[PDB]
Formats: C-alpha cells, sequence, structure tokens
C-alpha cells in the first residue's frame, strides 16, 4: 500500500538474494559429499513471480563428471557467490537511499 | 568427459620356460615347454605347478 509496496519490491529483493545466498553457501559447504547435486534458483524468475505473489530450487548442470557423483564445481560456484554478494550490497544501498530520502523528505 | 582415472592391473603370467640347472639329483624333474605336473592343494582340488 503506497510506502508498504514501493518499498516492497526492493524488500523482497533483497529476501530473494538472501535466500539464494543461502543455497549457495549450503552447496559450497557441501561440496565434498559424494551423491550431491549443486542446487540454485532461477532469480529473475522468481523475483518476477515473488512481485506478483517455498521456494522452487533446481538442480545445475554438471560440467565434467567425477566418479564419486559430486557436481558441485568450485569455481563456479564462488563466482557465483561473489556475484551474489555484490547484488545484495547493491540491493541494500538502493534501499537505504531510498530510505533515506524518504526520511529526509519530512525535514 | 575428460576425467580418465587409471587403475593397476595384472594379466594371467608369463610361460616362457626359466634356465634349468643340472644337479644330477635322481629324481628331479623338468617339463617341456608347456607341461604341468599336477599336485593335490590343501583344499582338495587339483592344483597345476612347475
Amino acid at each position: 500500500d503506497r510506502l508498504d509496496a514501493a518499498l516492497r519490491f526492493q524488500q523482497e529483493a533483497l529476501n530473494l538474494r538472501a535466500q539464494r545466498q543461502e543455497i549457495l553457501a549450503a552447496n559450497i559447504a557441501n561440496a565434498d559429499t559424494p551423491g550431491y547435486q549443486a542446487r540454485d534458483i532461477d532469480f529473475a524468475s522468481e523475483l518476477k513471480k515473488v512481485m506478483v505473489r517455498a521456494v522452487d530450487l533446481l538442480y545445475r548442470v554438471p560440467d565434467q563428471p567425477s566418479l564419486d557423483g559430486n557436481t558441485v564445481d568450485m569455481d563456479r560456484e564462488r563466482t557465483q557467490f561473489a556475484d551474489n554478494s555484490l547484488k545484495y550490497q547493491m540491493g541494500l544501498t538502493v534501499l537505504g537511499s531510498q530510505l533515506k530520502g524518504m526520511m529526509n523528505v519530512l525535514q | 568427459a575428460t576425467r580418465t582415472l587409471v587403475t593397476a592391473s595384472t594379466p594371467g603370467a608369463d610361460m616362457t620356460p626359466g634356465q634349468l640347472d643340472y644337479t644330477s639329483r635322481p629324481l628331479d624333474v623338468a617339463l617341456q615347454q608347456d607341461g604341468w605336473l599336477v599336485v593335490q592343494a590343501a583344499d582338495g582340488a587339483e592344483g597345476y605347478t612347475r
């Protein structure tokens, strides 16, 4: 509702970034266990669904086989983790700027 | 498919006959190219040796 929805868009984006960060950290910590499949969430589609709304995570394609059945690749996971952290901080900065502007309007 | 593990493996054996020396003992025998003396193994089933 007005202020609520305008802030809610960025709040939901930030929450989705946090959940994706949690999934990435989980599948990085679990990177040395046989029989594990790397998981991730389609951020753009998930955010679009939530904006007009319990996340539907999906598997990640392997790039080179391993006998033990592990599909998590450390370099790709690290790059994705860094990208997600930067996106999270960017969203935090945008949200903080909007809130600070809204507060300063009342002064 | 890039990773290609390597595992050691041993085929049966090499059947080249070894060098034999003459000790003149009355009951020391040496086989032919593909000979085999049959003995009774511990379990009972027959086995082959040289």
